[PDB]
């Protein structure tokens, strides 16, 4: 029979800072054991300081990102050029995803930006539009490799204050953009080693009050 | 239905400077239901340590089988079996059940008594050998353990440092797996002393 | 047909002697001299190549045999009996050890296996 | 990715060093080049346990045959014994091997598939990266290759697999078997995929982990007195 | 939902310093039967774009008609149809990509893999892929079917990254494509010796080469191969 | 699972 | 694990916070209680998306009712809006196990269990443990009508802990709500990891553990 | 599985219905009333697929209540039963049939006679002295065949129903958590508390 | 594409050189003409593994036959092939043409389809590519052709089989079996494609 | 077995006369050559019902075309066949060869396989029996043959197709399309079998 | 489904086992004892597939009784449990595995300690303070995690078991027709009549 | 069945 | 995949 | 796959 779905692999990672947010993804596109592209961008500027990535089936991911970009355009038209807040974007994307509830978009969606208080925000969606706001989220093939690392290194999980013997947890702290980028690079370097679908390149989009800037780092090509 | 994820559980092994570490969770379940939090998955035959994940009936059966085989070895050879030799015995034993295999993911850890060289190895269920320098992972949260080990690990860690690394690798991997946790044990192994530590971790 | 000799051909005599083993040792006594000496840094085994005919190429007849890369064997007595024992000894080194432990057996355990094959020819039907 | 290339005075086999569990890389430096006999080596693809088990079994029986016959083993012997074993198990032993070697007969290069089919060639490739490798071999192979040229072609064909196949990766292992010479096994002949320094040391401060209990393990036997 | 009947195999392509090259064999297969030996699978659109199509030939002939109809429609009430408002490679691709994804989403796909090669108004090289699922991606080298497995590895040794495109001449690029077509003829059981090749250069425009043949083949070594192991005769 | 070039 | 029970002091609502994709723990920080309006709560079990979407939609339909009728919607009416909606989608593969909990002058404290099967039941206590829905608590021994609000909060909290420990797919943290006359009150999020050890030490229970 | 029994005595109809709502291995409730009042002298008990049962009963209840208001008259049980059967007979050949089995107990004021109707989800209707749906029906039929009489009083009817439930509890493998009993006579519909 | 043709001076075996896995050509220089005795050869079609295993056993059987009873007949060789193919029909995918030269019987061709049936024929064609040349071969085959005529007949025949069949290709291998001895011929694409 | 061959003076359509249900010959004198216009004819292979239904619609479309725009081109006829075959590919089993004579374009042959693809060819073969004569037809076809040569080429071709194919048989029907008009030829077994 | 519970208190082991034998919708018995005395101080309760349960228990009983006669010694509960586990561990990879889940309650006279062992049909064995098999498991497990203490008396153990059964009757959908309770201590094995 | 050269 | 207490 | 003219 004809199968309407495919797997294009890749991995996306969203980390929220105090006054910034990052959305990173590998630039590798694959089909089975074949590499389709070593540089196919997966993380997009959608306007109004919102970055979006739909990872899984590339065709569904491209379609969803288009519909949301279109959704932002018509928000401006119908609401006197009002800036679309990240919470409003998140709710809109849920309705996009749930629209195809009985023919789902086979994608893991993460969006990053600043909230209305100017604090960094990351939202994570399932294929059928269930969403939740988080500090940390990894999506895609190597999500299972990266998320435990982020739990340990971003939220300081299973880490206690030395000399307490597990009596006092390590204090939660906001990471600097420079510290967050190191974790993103180390996460993807580690994921590239142990996952066949992850590698080639890493593109990071950093969101601040000043706007959206882009950093690119090479990954192993095997 | 899938035999290797009915009972659940994990094992991880690491090498350091003149030492090895092997650690496991303590959970045994019937799928969603947790039954026991005292099911240790690490056994030792002399100075050679064996961790086994997978179907719990096979974990127990293989422990009894390797105790049997290493006892007869010692009586005939008049010396304890070494990690390198035991690795070959595990592989041999698993591949003789090639078309009716034990649903297990074994891990060997120990220091060669003569050379003093730290040694770890992993196996698939039909007895293929993975002899890594750095670390070996096994069980229902292998993906999670690969992620933790690959980032946390650096070579030539001192025994007390290696302990922190392997502990944080197991604990954070187990918390992202439904069928792993309910306590954890860590063995720090030096040439002629072995310390065994139970870890405090969330019980959900 | 069928091997209808299911019974021992080596039994105890009233004096407590196993005749066939004594007679086997008598055959060994008639055999050409072989020796072994152990040094600190090695071992030597030696024997005479008693050529049956000068037309015979004595190089083709090996009295000293490799069993494993680190184990050699020499004999005194019946040559054919030795040749089939070397074949069985080489095989048992693989089947009962190397195919299990991935290394060649130590000297004493291969000896133990050869010893077992010879004991069975002393009791089996 | 495993290749074999025939040259003027011998045969060369190469392989990658990656083994996989589904989409996860289990071993970054696997050894896919197996010694059947001192001057007969073969590269294996497919079920990792099956390739080791099948080469060790035939390698053992070849050694006993060599001792029995007082002759150096022949590649055709290893080839015949492998195919009859694999055929018996009707492909259920998933061993895909490239068998090469030098013997008193000369230099030989064979491939053997899991169902017990063998074939002869001057250049062969097996595994998931075979198409990437065969593309390079079909482009650069000629008759009367030198040793240096055959090593270059073999390793280039593996690299093709490493870069372009997700099943292949890490380093290139080579084994050169030249007539009237000792076979030279070049473990990690190339290291094209060396991991870069991490941004951060993840070494934890001592006492970070919460410990319930501690105890000494007795690994020593029952003591005297 | 259907099954492909009459099918075309690999389409292969790459970028070079001044433009793009694309190639495909002239065969329409009917399963194992090599039924049609005169099938053109490179379809030019204006003087700046070539669309290479693999998969179902009935669906290819439909797409051929859509593109022919697209040129007609663009000319309607368009004084600059042969100038500033001519069809761009990017326009032609996005249209096909839209159709391919719509058809898959109605569970009635156009059973094809498509590569759009061309040069844009500003002289930028265009090369993008789309298939029956509506999956799209761009790379310095692109190939469909067997081409992906055998052609890409060879073409990627010439252009491995973006920085290699300015250093790659049209002579080197064409040489690589022609060699790749030979390798595909050796190794693809659904390929033919006869193929078409199209170059789209920003300076010299569109050059379309028909009735090309795979030549300089190596077969002589076959005579020295006897049996499958032990046979000597 | 098994290990599988 | 979702728990809603009725007592003299009103309604206690206790849920866990774990979301799973097979054996993968996707999140430990999921809000399984939905605040439809100041007097209406909805628990969520089954498909995360199905529950989130339709219980958010219910809040819209409940808001329109107030604007049109100038009165607060009854729990019976609100529950039946959701139950009549899911019944239209019956057999389409919606996965939903929810309790609609509120107080109104007309009805008093009311809990309605609404199912993706189109089952709508009124009861004093409803529990969803693993994939099974029960008209009894996870423990049920401690349950007496005349119970202190802060005592009743503990039973709800304790009941989620009991399930969270044994069930692989229950865990994260316990979210507590108290529904009364003049609205519901949030009683905070309690991490099960910290909660377990504290409860063990204080209660002297979970002896089969060790720590 | 769900127990619904009906017995028509001399001057009334008695409906016994299990109080347990179970889904798979889970008991959802132990006080469920599987009955709707269609009219002042007509009662319908229902068992079957979750959701369908209540949705069907309430839909029938609304239609019979509409008829009552419009004509200021009560439809006879024969007429109500025929309407219900026809709605079920429509549903079997619909896209998703109602999987509901019903008992209709009514007192006809014109004829001064009690009437019991058994209708299955296919729209199979019979008038019976006693009826039942599911596993319970076979045991209860054999027992009622022996004991039942046409001239039995309401009290005699309740004792025979009491015996049926007792014997069903012993014999049945599932726990149906007791029954709710309702009587339909000339005075209307009332619930028997003691059972 | 495989064929064996009897002519005046003996028999000629012809075959293509292509081995496939799905649509990938695993070997483009396969030798499908195999020796079971000095002047008894066979053409292999179907499973590569099965045909190699069968051919290896038959070579063993004829080597042992020769040791005891001298040179075996082509009929004898065909019979041994049949015995293996018939008795193991459930587990084998093997289509074999047996061709041999005696001095008494001269050139003989036996074809063994899947069933394990035996058919003695003046000439025989088999394999996926054979279907396209049934018409051509039937119209062009004559008995007692010359060596040059028979080589042309096979070259033209397989040339067409290769052209239309995706599963056939590479070089055309031939083996000539006469009193003179055993001759190997090879024909490359540039030669046979332009025919 | 169906074929259309373009020669100097026009085009000739050839077909066998056998219709089968499983292994039973339902009709042994079938007419598989059908008129869609005075000098546009088609060869029908695949489902008898489907090809008849398609041919009937195309004849309707060309009759209406002729009324409005005069005599349609062979290309136009092929296009109408393609449109029906492509747009209804999921529900149709029809392999049709379209052959016609214009005075401007002379003899033209279009083949439409299952997909609904169109291929303009000097000559075309289709049907189960065609597979056996691919080799023969490719070796024997020349462009700009005479009428007598083209009749012989078709007679010999279908003679082989009928011989090897169980699904082909009966008489060989042919239809000659030239400026001169329309000629029907029939060839009986006793004639074409001895070729 | 069948309820088997075990609780190990300070100085004894208590086994509660459902008395109902049900096949599909039929209750075969309401007084079934799902226990065998392996030795004077070892008791085994079993639940699972019909026939297998009793056959397995009686087979184990015979083997342990044989050991007792031969050595004039009682095997320790640890030793008996290991024997039972190994018999089950054999059976999973047998032609037809025993589908039996067992609880082994024993008093070790050497250590003067009560021991409870839970073994499933796969040969999965654990020593527990309290254990159970089937649906009844998760509830009782979580109810004893709250109430259970290591230093509980036999009387305290019975009250907690009494609470478990009561709560199971309310919560469970099937009627298991009460439980039989047996205590294993230093004095031996006795049955608690009042429950 | 169905009639079908 | 989607999330599911 | 399995090799197969
Ligand atoms: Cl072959
Ligand atoms: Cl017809
Ligand atoms: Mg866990
Ligand atoms: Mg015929």
């Amino acid at each position: 029979q004809f199968n309407p779905y495919g797997d294009n692999g890749g991995t996306i990672l969203g980390i929220a800072g105090e006054d910034f947010a990052v959305l990173a993804g590998d630039t590798r596109n694959i089909t089975d054991y074949s590499i389709n592209s070593r540089y196919e961008p997966k993380v997009f500027d959608c306007g109004d300081n919102i970055v979006m990535s739909a990872n899984g089936f590339a065709a569904d991911g491209d379609a969803l990102v288009k519909r949301f970009k279109n959704s932002v355009k018509w928000y401006h038209f119908d609401h006197n050029d009002k800036k679309l807040s990240i919470n409003s974007a998140a709710r809109n994307i849920q309705h996009l995803l749930y629209g195809k509830r009985f023919f789902p978009y086979y994608v893991h969606t993460i969006i990053a930006g600043l909230d209305e208080d100017g604090k960094g925000a990351v939202y994570s969606f399932d294929p059928v539009g269930s969403y939740e706001r988080e500090q940390c989220r990894a999506g895609g093939a190597a999500a299972s490799l990266i998320m435990p690392f982020l739990d340990n290194q971003v939220n300081f999980k299973n880490q206690y204050e030395p000399g307490t013997n597990g009596k006092v947890k390590k204090p939660l702290k906001y990471l600097s953009v420079e510290e967050v980028i190191k974790l993103v690079r180390d996460s993807f370097t580690s994921a590239t080693e142990r996952h066949i679908q992850v590698g080639d390149g890493l593109e990071i989009l950093i969101v601040t009050k000043d706007g959206v800037r882009k950093e690119f780092y090479e990954l192993k090509r095997d | 239905s899938d035999p290797s994820s009915i009972n659940g559980g994990i094992v991880v092994a690491m090498t350091g400077k003149d030492c090895v570490a092997i650690a496991c969770d303590l959970r045994l379940g019937s799928q969603s239901l947790g039954v026991s939090n005292k099911f240790e998955k690490i056994f030792h035959y002399g100075h050679v340590f064996l961790g086994i994940t997978g179907l719990a009936t096979d974990v127990t059966t293989l422990n009894e089988m390797f105790r049997y085989k290493t006892n007869l070895y010692k009586l005939k050879e008049e010396r304890a079996i070494e990690p390198e030799t035991f690795t070959q015995l595990v592989s041999s034993s698993l591949y003789e059940r090639r078309f009716g295999p034990y649903f297990v993911g074994p891990v060997v850890a120990g220091i060669n008594s003569k050379s003093g060289k730290p040694f770890i190895a992993g196996f698939d269920l039909i007895g293929c050998i993975d002899e890594a320098k750095d670390f070996i992972v096994s069980g229902t949260a292998s993906d999670q353990l690969f992620g933790m080990c690959e980032s946390l690990y650096e070579p030539n860690l001192e025994p007390e440092d290696l302990f922190e690394t392997i502990s944080q690798a197991l604990l954070n991997a187990a918390d992202r797996d439904a069928l792993s946790g309910w306590g954890a044990v860590v063995y720090i192994i030096k040439k002629d002393e072995v310390v065994k530590r139970y870890l405090k971790m969330r019980q959900d | 047909m069928t091997d209808r000799y299911s019974f021992s051909l080596t039994t105890f005599s009233p004096s407590g002697k196993l005749g066939q083993i004594d007679y086997a040792l008598t055959a060994v006594k008639q055999g050409v001299t072989s020796l072994g000496i152990k040094a600190t840094n090695g071992v030597v085994i030696a024997t005479e190549k008693k050529s049956s005919s000068p037309l015979a190429m004595s190089e083709t007849l090996s009295k000293v045999s490799l069993l494993t890369p680190d184990i050699g064997a020499v004999y005194s007595g019946m040559g054919p009996d030795y040749r089939v024992l070397v074949d069985k000894s080489r095989k048992v080194a693989h089947t009962s050890y190397k195919r299990i432990y991935g290394e060649y057996p130590p000297t004493k355990l291969l000896v133990s296996e050869v010893a077992k094959i010879m004991q069975e020819a002393t009791q089996s039907g | 990715t495993i290749v074999g290339v025939k040259f003027n005075n011998g045969v060369v086999i190469a392989a990658d060093t990656r083994s996989t569990q589904g989409p996860i890389v289990a071993d970054k430096n696997c050894a896919k080049l197996h010694r059947i006999s001192p001057k007969i080596w073969c590269a294996g693809a497919g079920t990792a346990a099956d390739t080791e088990a099948v080469t060790q079994l035939i390698g053992s029986n070849i050694e006993l045959h060599s001792l029995y016959t007082s002759r150096e083993p022949r590649v055709v012997s290893a080839l015949q014994m492998l195919k009859q074993h694999l055929f018996k198990y009707q492909g259920h032993i998933g061993a895909y091997l490239i068998v090469a070697g030098v013997d008193p007969t000369g230099s030989h290069l064979f491939s053997i598939h899991a169902h017990g089919s063998t074939d002869v060639g001057y250049y062969l490739s097996l595994g998931s990266g075979s198409l990437a490798a065969m593309a390079v071999l079909e482009s650069h192979w000629k008759q009367d290759l030198t040793k240096e040229e055959a090593i270059k072609l073999a390793s280039d064909a593996i690299q093709a697999g490493i870069w372009n196949d997700l099943g292949s990766g890490s380093n290139v292992d080579v084994c050169v078997m030249e007539i009237g010479k000792d076979a030279e096994y070049l473990r990690n002949y190339l290291t094209p995929n060396v991991r870069e320094e991490k941004q951060k040391s993840y070494k934890f401060p001592r006492g970070t982990t919460a410990v319930l209990k501690e105890s000494i393990v007795n690994i020593c036997d029952i003591q005297e007195e | 939902t259907q099954q492909p009947i009459v099918t075309g195999t690999s389409v292969i392509s790459m970028k070079y310093d001044n433009g793009v090259i694309i190639a495909a064999d002239n065969l329409g297969s009917y399963g194992s039967l090599l039924r049609f030996n005169g099938v053109e699978r490179l379809i030019p659109v204006g003087d700046n774009t070539v669309v290479g199509i693999s998969g179902d030939i009935s669906d290819m002939q439909h797409i051929e008609r859509l593109l022919k109809d697209l040129v007609t429609e663009n000319a309607y009430d368009n004084p600059l149809a042969d100038a500033e408002e001519a069809l761009e490679p990017s326009y032609i691709f996005e249209y096909l990509a839209t159709v391919m994804y719509q058809r898959r989403s109605k569970m009635n796909p156009l059973w094809n893999a498509i590569i759009v090669a061309g040069v844009q108004s500003n002289g930028d090289q265009f090369l993008r892929y789309v298939n029956l699922l509506g999956v799209t991606y761009s790379s310095p080298t692109l190939a469909t079917g067997f081409g992906a497995h055998m052609a890409n590895p060879l073409l990627r040794k010439v252009v491995d990254r973006e920085s290699d495109i300015p250093k790659t001449t049209v002579q080197v690029a064409e040489e690589a494509i022609v060699n790749a077509m030979r390798v595909l003829y050796y190794r693809d059981a659904r390929s033919s010796r006869n193929f078409s090749l199209a170059i789209i250069d920003k300076n010299t425009g569109l050059t379309f080469k028909k009735n090309l043949q795979v030549e300089n083949m190596k077969w002589d070594f076959a005579k020295d191969i006897k049996g499958y192991g032990t046979q000597k005769i | 699972x098994f290990l599988f070039x | 694990t979702t728990l809603a029970f009725r007592f003299q002091g009103g309604i206690i609502v206790a849920v866990d916070s774990r979301a799973t994709a097979g054996n993968w723990v996707a999140s430990q920080t999921v809000k399984k209680v939905i605040e439809i309006n100041p007097f209406l709560l909805g628990t969520m079990a089954g498909g995360a998306a199905d529950c989130q979407f339709w219980e958010t939609w219910l809040g819209s339909q409940c808001r329109l009712h107030e604007l049109r009728e100038k009165e607060r919607i009854s729990v019976a009416a609100a529950s039946k809006i959701l139950s009549n909606l899911v019944y239209q989608y019956k057999g389409a593969g919606l996965s939903m196990g929810t309790m609609i909990c509120g107080y109104t002058r007309k009805e008093g404290p009311t809990i309605y269990y609404v199912d993706s099967d189109g089952t709508r039941l009124k009861g004093d206590i409803f529990c969803v443990v693993s994939g099974q829905t029960f008209a009894y608590g996870v423990l049920d021994s401690n349950y007496k009508w005349d119970l202190s609000v802060e005592d009743a909060l503990y039973l709800g909290k304790r009941s989620i802990l009991a399930a969270a420990h044994r069930d692989a797919y229950s865990g994260g943290s316990v979210n507590l709500y108290h529904v009364t006359e003049d609205g519901w009150i949030y009683h905070g999020n309690h991490d099960v990891g910290e909660l377990f050890w504290k409860v063990k030490e204080e209660e002297g229970s979970f002896n089969n553990v060790i720590g | 599985m769900d127990i619904i029994l009906g017995i028509r005595v001399q001057d009334s109809v008695i409906l016994a219905s299990s109080k347990a709502v179970t889904r798979g291995i889970s008991v959802l409730k132990d006080s469920d009333d599987k009955t709707r009042q269609l009219s002042p002298h007509t009662l319908m008990s229902f068992a079957g697929e979750a959701g369908d049962t209540v949705q069907f009963a309430e839909y029938i209840q609304a239609n019979i209540q509409l008829y009552s208001i419009r004509e200021d008259y009560e439809l006879s049980p024969q007429a109500v039963s025929s309407f219900v059967r026809q709605e079920l007979a429509k549903s079997i050949r619909s896209r998703r049939p109602y999987q509901v089995n019903v008992l209709i107990g009514g007192y006809d004021k014109k004829k001064n006679k009690p009437e019991l109707y058994q209708i299955d989800y296919l729209g199979t209707k019979v008038e019976l002295p006693y009826g039942a749906h599911g596993y319970s029906g076979f045991y209860t039929f054999s027992l009622l065949d022996h004991h039942y009489r046409p001239d039995m009083t309401t009290e005699e009817g309740l004792d025979l129903l009491k015996l049926c439930v007792q014997e069903l509890e012993k014999r049945m493998p599932m726990d149906f958590k007791g029954v709710i009993v309702k009587i339909v006579d000339k005075d209307g519909i009332r619930q028997v508390d003691d059972f | 594409s495989i064929m064996a043709v009897t002519f005046k001076d003996g028999v000629i075996l012809g075959a293509d050189s292509r081995t496939t896995t799905g649509a990938y050509i695993a070997n483009r220089v396969t030798d499908k003409l195999t020796r079971v005795h000095d002047k008894i050869w066979c053409c292999r079609s179907g499973s590569a593994a099965d045909t190699q295993a069968i051919a290896d056993i038959v070579q063993y059987h004829l080597e042992l036959y020769t040791s005891q009873y001298g040179t075996p007949s082509t009929e004898t060789a065909a019979s041994v092939f049949k015995e293996l193919c018939y008795e193991n029909k459930d587990n084998l995918t093997a289509g074999i043409i047996v061709a041999g030269y005696d001095d008494k019987n001269k050139g003989e061709v036996y074809t063994i389809p899947l069933g394990g049936s035996v058919h003695k024929l003046p000439y025989a064609i088999a394999g996926s590519g054979s279907t396209f040349i049934y018409g051509y071969c039937d119209k062009n085959f004559r008995e007692n052709m010359s060596k040059e005529e028979t080589v042309d007949f096979i070259k033209h025949s397989l040339s067409q089989a290769i052209k239309w069949d995706g599963s056939s290709g590479g070089v055309i291998r031939m083996v000539v079996l006469t009193a003179a001895g055993v001759e190997r011929l090879i024909f490359y694409p540039d030669e046979y494609e332009q025919l």
